[PDB]
């Protein structure tokens, strides 16, 4: 086509969700991970991870309130990558990897998986 | 604005 | 912070987002314009837009499944609009550039009238 | 991935 593009309006949008998680404006799902609780917005969820996305595309799960996550799954890890989402950063550190990459690989979030994967081999 |  | 950032995060965000669009799943609003219904997410369109932003935080309209454009707003128009926020593209031509202008002035999107107003004034 |  004949567009223009606006380089920064993908950012910005994100920002903006953010901001509405920030202040629980239009969070329509509660992930519960052991004693945590965290809410968030579905498509957001499902734009990120291929797990998400396979559940809220199920017939049924789709108007579910609340999602169950796996007992082995570490609240902590969850949060650095729920954080991820909705800004594209990344809180790796050498106490935290393994968690967050055994998060990643359950939530299907691929390139999050592969540098974590490259920042092990580094250290080895 | 930028021509992609 | 120690974060690193992938890059491409929040391009990849709102092409899945769009793909929902398209595919009309976890859409929770109609935008009528007119004659025309155009189906979305609430969170998207407060994201690009600050009448939307302001609509979905009232706390009667957000719970609102449809929303009425004023009758001045061209669908053609809120479409380009519309397609420009799930995209980062603005279809902008020389046939739909002042409806394009009105409706994001209405609408509340800021760079999108900045533009407009550099292209009417190099064609002037 | 990048240095923000
Ligand atoms: O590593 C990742 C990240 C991710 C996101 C989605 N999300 C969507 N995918 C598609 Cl094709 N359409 C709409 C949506 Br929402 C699917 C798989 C994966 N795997
Ligand atoms: O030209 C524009 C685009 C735009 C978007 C929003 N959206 C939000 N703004 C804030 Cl501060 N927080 C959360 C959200 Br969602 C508000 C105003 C404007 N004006
Ligand atoms: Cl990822
Ligand atoms: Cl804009």
């Amino acid at each position: 086509d004949s567009c223009i593009q606006f380089t920064r309006h993908a950012s910005d949008v994100l920002l903006n969700l953010n901001r509405l998680r920030s202040r629980d404006i239009l969070t329509d799902v509660v992930i519960v991970v052991s004693r945590e609780q965290f809410r968030a917005h579905k498509t957001v969820l499902m734009a990120c991870s291929g797990l998400f996305y396979s559940i809220f595309t199920d017939q049924l799960k789709c108007n579910l309130s609340v999602i169950n996550l796996d007992p082995e799954i570490n609240p902590e890890g969850f949060c650095i990558l729920l954080d991820f989402m909705y800004t594209s950063r990344l809180n790796l550190r050498e106490g935290n990897i393994m968690a967050v990459m055994a998060t990643a690989m359950y939530l299907q979030m691929e390139h999050v998986v592969d540098t974590c994967r490259k920042f092990i081999k580094a250290s080895e | 604005w930028v021509i992609p």
